[PDB]
This record gives structure tokens, sequence and C-alpha cells, in this order.
């Protein structure tokens, strides 16, 4: 709930917030409106959390980091602590519990594919159980709207 | 980090990686913080935008037109010579947001396509799953259920 102004807006600083010294002066004189008057309805659409964020969105693979699923086969015994020694890893950042013989899921990123192992080798040590590394070597499909 | 950007580059992304500062000059803002030149600021944030490295430079909304719910993730049998077809073929498909391809030499893991699912109900999920199996040559397949969200955060790039 908003207004024609508020659509207009969204439809500019989302494909692209003005990189430019007065960015909301810059989106005053396309919009028609007062430089203050978009810094206020920004501020109000962040405040009613229209907006989530305003900054960077970065493309993982540009920056030189590489990404990877693991999965591992794990007994309810050694559940606790497997589940314990993958989320205390920054690179993790999904991790599923899922209705399988492999039911621990979970998403790796590091600057490296040698880093990457070396962290899953870690886990294995850790807890004794072995992780399957699999990357994806083609995409299909990629969700991100 | 230090391999491609210098430490006042590193600072700005470090900030704008969270929150733009709040102000009608955010740029000099962040060339303050940093110890930077606002136009020093602009080229870098221009030169990731320009590069992809910045995929988007601006605003994250409250989705676009998604309501809810049900998530699929199911792994199929593939070929080597059924690949490229296949995930061409189940990715065409609008319920399915994810497809790769995770070659795997596990003897007990011999699904190697990978479609994430989604829509409503359980039954319409598996309708998809129905769908594939009459679009592409894809039949052999498990369904990984989600049980438990044990983490869910966001990769910090910048520290």
């Amino acid at each position: 709930d908003m207004d024609s102004m508020d659509r207009q807006l969204l439809d500019i600083i989302q494909t692209g917030f003005p990189l430019s010294p007065r960015p909301y002066a810059e989106l005053g004189q396309r919009l028609g409106l007062d430089e203050q008057e978009v810094l206020d309805r920004v501020r109000g659409l962040k405040a009613r959390k229209i907006i989530r964020r305003l900054g960077a969105n970065f493309q993982s693979a540009k920056l030189g980091f590489v990404s990877t699923l693991c999965a591992a086969k794990v007994p309810q015994d050694k559940m606790d602590a497997f589940v314990a020694e993958v989320n205390a890893k920054p690179g993790v950042t999904h991790n599923y519990l899922r209705e399988h013989d492999y039911n621990i899921w979970f998403t790796l990123i590091s600057p490296s594919r040698e880093e990457t192992q070396a962290i899953l080798d870690g886990i294995t040590q850790a807890t004794g159980v072995p992780i399957l590394n699999l990357p994806a070597t083609k995409l299909f499909k990629i969700r991100v709207d | 980090m230090s391999h491609q950007f210098s430490p006042e580059e590193q600072a700005v992304l470090r900030i704008v990686q969270a929150n733009l500062p709040d102000s009608l000059t955010p740029y000099a803002d962040l060339a303050e913080q940093a110890g930077m030149t606002e136009a020093q600021v602009l080229e870098l944030l221009g030169r990731l935008k320009a590069s992809g490295a910045i995929r988007r430079f601006g605003a994250s909304i409250k989705h676009q037109k998604t309501g809810w719910t049900h998530n699929a993730m199911v792994a199929w049998k593939v070929t080597p010579d059924q690949v490229d077809d296949c995930g061409r073929k189940a990715a065409e498909h609008s319920h399915i947001s994810h497809v790769y391809y995770r070659p795997s030499s596990a003897p007990d893991w011999p699904y190697e396509m990978y479609t994430m699912i989604h829509g409503r109900s359980e039954a319409e999920c598996l309708g998809v799953v129905e769908d594939v199996k009459r679009t592409t040559s894809l039949k052999e397949h498990a369904i990984l259920r989600s049980l438990k969200e044990l983490k869910k955060t966001s990769m910090t790039y910048f520290t």
C-alpha cells in the first residue's frame, strides 16, 4: 500500500540507486520531486520494511569465491556434534535436516576449492563423519527475483 | 580480499555490504569513514557495478509478487548425453527455481541433476515431479524433503 511515485521510485532504486554525490537530488530530478522528499520516502519505505536493505549485492564468483553443496549420512549418535561443527563455519550459510539416508545437506562458500576441501576434511576429522563435496559444473536456472 | 582490493576499498565494501550511510551525501560519508575521496568511492562502486562484481547496487524489496509456500529439493539420475537437454527442459518449468548438475562419484548417491520445486500443497510439488517425468527423459529420483532448517545466514564477503 503506497502511491505511484513510490512505485516509480522503487522501480528505479531496485535496478540502481544513483552513483552520484547527491543521489536523492538525482532521483528528485528524474521523478519531479524535492530532494528531501525522496530521502523522506526512502526512510519511510525502509521503516515499513518494504525496503529490506539499501546497498551492494555481490556476485560471489566475480570476487574469487567458490560455492558447493555438501551431503552426509549422519547417524543419530553423531547428529548434535556434526550439526555444531557445520554451523560453526561462517562459510556455511544454509544447513538443513532432510528426509533421506543423506540427511544433512549444507552450502559451503570459500575463496578456493582447496580451502573448502580442507574445511570439510576438518569437520570429518572432528566428528568421524565423511562428507560428499558436490560442486555444480552446469547451471540451468537461478533465483534472485 | 587483500589481493584484489586496497585496505580503503575493503573498508568501503565492508559498509556497503550492510547499508549505505543514511544521508543526502552517502558517498562522502563512506569516503570519510574509509580514508578515501568521494570520487574514489564512486569510481570503486562504478568499477564493480560495470564488471558485474556488484550484481545490484540499490534496494532489496519484500519479494516482488510472491506469497507461499512449499519447497521440494529433488535429485535425478542423468547420463552425460542427457545433461544439457534435461537441464534446459526441466528449467523451462514455472515452478522450478534452481537447476544444477552436480557430478557424484559416490556409489550410494547416483543422483546428479537437481531441481528446486515450488508452489503450494505437497501434492502440487509432487505434480511438478510428474510434469518433469513427462516432459524430459529424467525418470529415477530422490525427494529430499526439508525436515528442519538448521542455519540460514547471509555470506559476509568482506571481513
